[PDB]
RNA sequence: UUAGGCAGUAAAAGCCACUUGAGUCUGGGAUUUCCGAAUGGGGAAACCCACUUACAUAAGUAAGUAUCCUGUUGUGAAUACAUAGCAACAGGAGGCGAACCGGGGGAACUGAAACAUCUAAGUACCCCGAGGAAAAGAAAUCAACCGAGAUUCCGAAAGU
RNA sequence: AUAGUCCCGUAGUUGACGAUGUGUGUUCAGUGAAAUCGAGUAGGGCGGGACACGUGAUAUCCUGUCUGAAUAUGGGGGGA
RNA sequence: AAUGGGUCAGCGACUUAUAUUCAGUGGCAAGGUUAACCAUCUAGGGGAGCCGUAGGGAAACCGAGUCUUAACUGGGCGUUCAGUCUCUGGAUAUAGACCCGAAACCAGGUGAUCUAGCCAUGGGCAGGUUGAAGGUUGAGUAACAUCAACUGGAGGACCGAACCGACUAAUGUUGAAAAAUUAGCGGAUGACUUGUGGCUAGGGGUGAAAGGCCAAUCAAACCUGGAGAUAGCUGGUUCU
RNA sequence: AUUAAAAACACAGCACUGUGCAAAAUCGUAAGAUGACGUAUACGGUGUGACGCCUGCCCGGUGCCGGAAGGUUAAUUGAU
RNA sequence: UUGACCCUGUGUUGAUGUUCUAACGUUGACCCCUUAUCGGGGUUGCGGACAGUGCCUGGUGGGUAGUUUGACUGGGGCGG
């Protein structure tokens, strides 16, 4: 799952960074706290 | 029921089919699961009872989109 | 000797009664049935 | 509409009427106990017992009072908000019915001269949902380099 | 008792106050309605099912499961 | 002296639809015939189609020939003979397919008013025995232990009615009775018995276990449906 | 129940075994139940069958339990 | 920690182990709906990417089901 971080997270990357991660990882905690955003 | 709230996926009917081509009727279930899903618009968590592809579906569209759906075929969420 | 019918009213209506009937699918089904058959009698 | 009529068994009886209120026929009103989806609650169907509000004054009468779905109003938790919840109101629904229809499930005997693939058969049956029909339907269809032009039903092609 | 002419009818000719039904317009208030031309879609893998077609060299359709495009410069089909 | 028939009367068994084929009959004839449908409707329209008119070959294809083979001296089949559509009949196929008959299989229901087990709530058990533990008072022991007397009232204890049962015999066996009666017999304060109401349901229940019982039925209840299952078997099959 | 009342069943006692509690086990697709408002001195299954004396040899087979080294081996993957 | 591959130690994947929490479990506690040993929601603890379930897959599988188990024969079986 392609995701905008919208803040610097340790081993993805930087805010404003598109990274692929695994669903789970967006979906039950960086989306769920704000940490990222779907990449629409 | 076993029945899929976001896509409607409910248990299918089929053949188990034996090397000696015996069917027998079997049922293929939907692989459905309960997943906590936290709908900013409503600040609340709200629990479906979903298939693995509904959540795909759900990650396409997103929660708001699909709660809208729902609550049109009358799904009580 | 003991012969099978040992009738007691209570038992006949809770077993056999129209409430009894009227309860179930299938005892609505046997109603339906003996009106249809066009039964006098649609319950005990 | 018009000489008779008051259902039959079914006689009697007491009556009514005779040119139109005798009666009859058709339609539309009125009344319409109790049970039954049965719906105020309960219940061994045709019974029992209520609450609310009006009335009555005595210990009654009348009306209202189901559930769910949808919507709208209010209220309104755990935490602010909110939501859930709760209540009111409005509109629906529920049951029955021979077949026809769409859909969800779905046998076996039998045939195969045994039997398991196969058959019977997507039949019987069960379930759900209709409607006067239903369903289908307006080409991401065919055809074959020529063309056709939704769907349904009927005749052939072909027991090919 | 066996009826063209006895009776009830029949052919034909007529009858509706009112109530219904039907079809036309002419209106109203809705519905159609899913908005906006179609993505978790087409296609694919695995398991089944439907197509006359039993998986066969088996096209096409449906999809339980897992995936997953292109997007008129494109896509579907024409039985591997 | 194998079967069936007491008798009479009545009813009771080769059908119907569709298709294939053969025959008779009729029409028309190298042609015959239309189907749905239309129709002022047994007419007439309607030519889609079917059969015949050519065969040979797996086939392309060739064609009075063709196939075989490199090719046949050849050889196989064909050439040279009226069909077709009605009607009637004989057979056949698919259908219950001549009629009647299973044991069974499946589906949906109905049954625990009988019986099995359980659950809850009530009840019953004349009369008579025996005398556990315990206790008490005397002993007795360092204290126990132990002894006697008295008391006490245990027990799937004893005898025996009600009650529950059912070991033997006789009767009865077209019964008084689809399981009894008579004389005896067992249990009889218990793993007892009984009333009322509950619950469990058919490949299911329940079983102190007998395949027992689940409504006089049980190695898979009963009812209805599939269903006219199927029956290479038996019976029966009607005038001259 | 209605041809068998017994030497058959049960039985107290015995033994093996499962079961750490959301117990095993069973009914049920599931929810939910029983087990049990119990907790290994409990609960389930199996056999044996008061009591006394005892209960020998065999682990090849077939169970069951344990062990994992290696060999074989599915979906999957997709090298050539 | 380690295997493959990738390049120039490096990433990309795969295991394996530990740790973690955020999915998920909870038949722990408390709060509310609520007069409720159901359920839901909230809070918290304990677990935790395990368990569990779906699809696929090997094994096991008289627990259950459908069936098969020839004929001749000096009856039939056995033998042939």
């Amino acid at each position: 799952m392609q995701v905008i971080l919208l803040d610097k997270i340790g081993n993805l990357g930087g805010l404003g960074d598109t990274v692929n991660v695994k669903s789970g990882y967006a979906r039950n905690f960086l989306i769920p706290q704000g940490k990222a955003v779907m990449a629409t | 029921s076993r029945v899929c709230q976001v896509t409607g996926k409910r248990p299918v009917t089929g053949n188990n089919r034996s090397h000696a081509r015996n069917a027998t009727k079997r049922r293929f279930l939907p692989n459905l699961q309960t997943h906590r899903f936290w709908v900013e618009s409503e600040k609340r968590f709200v629990k479906l009872r979903l298939s693995a592809k509904g959540m795909r579906i759900i990650d396409k569209k997103g929660i708001d989109t699909v709660l809208a759906d729902m609550r049109a075929r009358g799904e009580n969420v | 000797m003991k012969r099978t019918f040992q009738p007691t009213v209570l038992k006949r209506k809770r077993t056999h009664g129209f409430r009894a009937r009227m309860a179930t699918k299938n005892g609505r089904k046997v109603i339906n049935a003996r009106r249809a058959k066009g039964r006098a009698r649609l319950s005990k």
